[PDB]
RNA sequence: UAAAUAUUGGCGAGAGACCGAUAGCGAACAAGUACAGUGAUGGAAAGAUGAAAAGAACUUUGAAAAGAGAGUGAAAAAGU
RNA sequence: GGGUGAAGCCAGAGGAAACUCUGGUGGAGGCUCGUAGCGGUUCUGACGUGCAAAUCGAUCGUCGAAUUUGGGUAUAGGGGC
RNA sequence: UGAAGACUGAAGUGGGGAAAGGUUCCACGUCAACAGCAGUUGGACGUGGGUUAGUCGAUCCUAAGAGAUGGGGAAGCUCCGUUUCAAAGGCCUAAUUUUCUAGGCCACCAUCGAAAGGGAAUCCGGUUAAUAUUCCGGAACCUGGAUAUGGAUUCUUCACGGUAACGUAACUGAAUGUGGAGACGUCGGCGCGAGCCCUGGGAGGAGUUAUCUUUUCUUCUUAACAGCUUAUCACCCCGGAAUUGGUUUAUCCGGAGAGGGGGUCUUAUGGCUGGAAGAGCCCAGCCCUUGUGCUGGGUCCGGUGCGCCCGCGACGGCCCUUGAAAAUCCACAGGAAGGAAUAGUUUUCAUGCCAGGUCGUACUGAUAACCGCAGCAGGUCUCCAAGGUGAACAGCCUCUAGUUGAUAGAAUAAUGUAGAUAAGGGAAGUCGGCAAAAUAGAUCCGUAACUUCGGGAUAAGGAUUGGCUCUAAGGAUCGGAAGUGAGGCCUUGGUCAGACGCGGCGUUGUAGACGGCCUUGGUGGUCUCUUGUAGAUCUGCAAUUAACGAUCAACUUAGAACUGGUACGGACAAGGGGAAUCUGACUGUCUAAUUAAAACAUAGCAUUGCGAUGGUCAGAAAGUGAUGUUGACGCAAUGUGAUUUCUG
RNA sequence: AACGCAGCGAAUUGCGAUAUGUAUUGUGAAUUGCAGAUUUUCGUGAAUCAUCAAAUCUUUGAACGCACAUUGCGCCCUCUGGUAUUCCAGGGGGCAUGCCUGUUUGAGCGUCAUU
């Protein structure tokens, strides 16, 4: 509920004990119910199998990553998004790894991720139309929803508010080094107006 | 409506009975009394209000121990009984 | 109210005894300066809790 | 023609708070108050109704 | 309450928790086939309380003689 | 580490060029009482028949309350 | 309680073919007329030491969802929402 | 108190509850004050009486939350945190047969939170001035204790049966693990059942009667619980499908084995028997100071449905929404340990014994018991719900039940408040068609610019509607004319019981009706005749499709004639319409008691910051927090405001 | 702080199921609105008297078994009932937290000597 991605329950056993533990997976798109995975070093490169990054070759793609080793996971858990491996280092156990954002890091070698694409893409692409489906997504979410503009506000509720015109009045192109109550607008701004297409 | 529709849908209660004061002013969703804080350690006494102690401190009660405490002083603590003439 | 507690009733128990008129056989006391109940209470007029 | 009330306080039309009128042997149409009904016991692979087994709420078949 | 059978009838008076037992009289008429009398004998103790119906008002009068005289017969 | 020094609280005693029931403590009386507020809190009015109740038996008008007479007492121009 | 009749299915007619028309079935929607419910447009009507420290009437808006409401629970004064 | 008029009209002036009040409920006495008139009455005043539970609630479990402990802050009042950088325990069996000691397994963790969520088990009839699922009578059921009788099981043993789905009255099972129930949204139609409504025949009672009506109204009911039967959905065996079949209102399914033939199971729901006619209701008749009874009768057999309202079932649409948790109870895997024959195991089954604490339980629930200074046209959460009109829980009129309460009397001036109508003209009135008028239901005809092709649209604009007598179309159940041997009525022959009633003091005498079984022939058309009548009311040898016959039953839709002071959605109910300009796209929201809009919101569009040692934000401080059960198709911070079209 | 107690009290004044008080001591005949006794009245004794050194002290509260809008729910020792080490009820006695002094069981290759 409120999570652009179908969950997966899969069954492990305990080496220790005669006891089961279920571990909840993010499903990436491919899966299905009736399946085998294989989650270790010696695991082999399937759609679904959770391999550390040492034992995997360049341009190969994966999601759920962990940043340190024994994170649980961290990078790339969203809707239709994954994360693809550059390089590699023999001194350093370190791979260069490249987020779905664009900006590259370096992680550690040891560190995990699983095989294949995040499910349920292509789910920002229909628009919302009536505002009633836009209620219903934030309903099982926060309460952030119904946002007044600050200019529309009195001059005490917000620094844009006031006056007998909705201005602004001064840049809202804000600095960094500032301080709580100020900040409305765009914060160290490097750039304003449109953006043509590189990004 | 501000005024008296509004009146007509008060029907619950913000206090109740307290065990340590006795006063209908214990406030149930907070769970403590604002007359004399229960349940503390000590009474919600406060200089600024000089009636307020007048009207609970020693000397109110019964003082079913405290009442026989200067008679027992004068005699000096006494253990024992009277004999006889 | 129906669904009513024991504490609640021991209080309202009191209030049916005490709510009653003044004794003929006290007026004719010695010194005596009482002729009717100042502490009376009728359900209509007065709330008790 | 007969109307009829609740027995057991209780005045709002919840689940476990449901009536079936019923005549008596006196005349007068009065209610009972209907228990809920139990599912059917189901496989543990499959999602399927255990066959050859009573239904009967947790407590019921002990 | 349960009911009859025949037999064990019989078997539940040999309890002897089952200590009395009253009879009833209903007159019936099987679409005027024929109005008959019919009987029916009823055993309490304890958990339940049994009845054998029966029809024929010979059959109940062998069977209402031959129950001991100490068992208390009680009628409606 | 006693004494000479403090004290609008507590227990026990003395006094006054102080107030005299709209005064003096909020309170001379069943007063932090009756009553108001969800609540912290707010907060009144109310003393005096006569020495002794001897608090008006009995008649008569009235459905009754009371009234006219009578009677008590120094006085009822003292009737709760 | 009515009105409108979207996808999905069934049958027919036309044509050399590509396909195009007609009739049923079905019951979609922050659709629509309107009762209870929730609101409060105009009469600048009634009342205006009132029934009422905001009510009374007629006329009106919306009426299957960004709906209406009980009990429990959270947020407290330069603070909350 | 009687009689007559009235109203609310079952979304109520009806019957019950929740919050809240707290004796207002009920009886006897009685009117100084209060009930803005009065008072013999009273929710007033004085004095008493009244609330009975193992099963109804609370208690118990958890929810959003609250909150000790170990720790770390703060001069301190106390703040953070709830599984943490804590040595955090309580559950079973013997040993020993002093009743104290020995076996063991297993292990991130207080406690409060719902009288609408979860949840062990009770119904009918009676009784009080006032109480009842709570007392009385009669019939059940659960949980926790004890325990012995019967049955079952046992020479190889912890039962056998069926191809199978599965069955039977019972039919060992520790540590440990696994699974199910508890456990879950909404709109739509179709199907099944309950209750009410409607209606036929009889068996009673009341009403009407100048005249008419085999009629107007009312009574004919059956609880929990026990037993045997009954189902859509699933599922098993047999057998092998394109000329593709089966099939729903709704198009789904089949070599992963359809249709067809034969089976098994959940018991929701109905049917019959027990409960249980002894009860309740409805008549008729006896006494009787009271209390009361006491004695006869009857309580039966059906039909119909787009009906109303509730529940259950199999199905189909919705979503960037997929619609709680825990206590609690059960099952399976697994083989620990323990057992026999001269005897032993079983208390998941049949019967039988004992016990069931504490607190709440009256009445009102509002134009008079609650809040509003008060017996204030205000406000305040729910359940049950009849007949007619009609699309209808609309409006108008009745039945059951409940009120007949809101200071009264006499005249009918002006000016008011609420309702009304008006010759000729038709906005000339006025800031302004404000206010009021006209239109309105159904069926058939007919329908423009413009358009995001979905709409505009009930566009505009015409015609018709009553009453009475007829005609037409639309369904469901059940039946084929002849060729023998065998199982309704009547009779023939065999074969077997045998109902009740009465009289002398349980007994002893005594008439004595009738019932089924087994099995040969005869029994609508026809003839004999002036004429017929009873029941067409079990297997053989094997003719047929529209060419049909019977029997019962709804309400819809068309068409025709006749008829009237041309009236007919006759009351009630019910859109005025058209051509433009400014403005916001739309549905939505706000100034509670002067501003509902062009303001706010919105989908869409764009910009800015951030890769966790991070962005935005809290806190006096912390070994402290929110976003975050998060990770760029995300979180945070702003502007603009659907689409078409452009943004120098 | 609540709830109770007088022969007839609602409040105030007293006291706690031993409830307008009991025992002990002193004074020496009352209390009094109306009852009623008790004869205690040459006394080991009236009394709403004074006095006060022995006891009782409901449910609570710093409040202490865990909770507490609940007269909620448990555990241990002990005697008596119902057949009873284990279940049901009844009478009695107990179970909070921090800190100090000692006692008894213990934990750690923290560390010393002996086989
Ligand atoms: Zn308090």
């Amino acid at each position: 509920a409120g999570r652009g991605a179908p969950l997966a329950k899969v069954v492990f056993r305990d080496p220790y004990k005669y006891k089961l533990r279920e571990e909840t997976f993010i499903a990436n798109e491919g899966l299905h119910t009736g399946q085998f995975i294989y989650a270790g070093k010696k695991a082999s490169l399937n759609v679904g199998n959770v391999l550390p990054l040492g034992s995997v070759p360049e341009g190969t793609i994966i999601s759920n990553v962990e940043e340190r080793p024994g994170d649980r996971g961290a990078l790339a858990r969203a809707s239709g998004n994954y994360v693809i491996v550059i390089g590699h280092n023999p001194e350093d156990n370190k791979t260069r790894v490249r987020l779905p954002s664009g900006a590259k890091k370096i992680i550690s070698s040891d560190a995990r991720g699983v095989i294949g694409v995040v499910a349920g893409g292509g789910r920002i692409d229909k628009p919302l139309l009536k505002a009633g489906r836009a209620f219903h997504k934030y309903r099982v979410k926060r309460n952030s929803w119904p946002k007044t503009r600050g200019v529309a506000m009195n001059p005490v509720d917000h620094p844009h508010g006031g006056g007998n015109h909705q201005h602004i009045g001064k840049a809202s192109t804000i600095s960094r080094g500032a301080v709580s109550g100020q900040k409305a607008g765009l914060i160290a701004a490097r750039r304003t107006g449109l953006l043509r297409g590189s990004q | 409506g501000k005024g008296t529709p509004s009146f007509g849908k008060r029907h619950n209660k913000s206090h109740t009975l307290c065990k340590r004061c006795g006063r209908s002013s214990y406030h149930i969703q907070k769970h403590t009394c604002s007359s004399c804080g229960y349940p503390a350690a000590k009474m919600r006494s406060h200089n600024w209000a000089a009636k307020a102690k007048r009207r609970r401190t020693t000397g109110t009660g019964r003082m079913r121990y405290l009442k026989h405490v200067s008679r027992r002083f004068k005699n000096g603590f006494q253990s024992g009984e009277a004999k006889a003439q | 109210a129906a669904q009513k507690s024991f504490r609640i009733k021991q209080k309202m128990a009191k209030a049916k005894k005490q709510n009653r008129p003044l004794p003929q056989w006290i007026r004719l006391r010695t010194n005596n300066t009482i002729r009717y109940n100042a502490k009376r209470r009728n359900w209509r007029r007065t709330k008790m809790n | 023609a007969q109307r009829v009330t609740f027995r057991r306080r209780n005045p709002y039309n919840t689940k476990s708070n449901k009536i079936k009128v019923v005549k008596t042997p006196g005349g007068a149409l009065r209610s009972q108050h209907v228990k809920k009904l139990a599912t059917r016991p189901k496989c543990g692979d499959t999602g399927v109704p255990l066959q050859g087994v009573s239904t009967l709420r947790p407590r019921q078949y002990a | 309450k349960e009911i009859a059978d025949i037999k064990e009838f019989l078997e539940l008076i040999r309890r002897q928790d089952v200590n009395s037992a009253t009879v009833k009289i209903n007159k019936k008429l099987n679409k005027n086939g024929k109005a008959f009398r019919q009987t029916k004998f009823k055993l309490r103790g304890s958990r339940y309380l049994y009845t054998l119906i029966v029809n024929d008002a010979g059959k109940a009068k062998k069977l209402l003689q031959s129950l001991p005289p100490t068992f208390n017969v009680n009628k409606l």
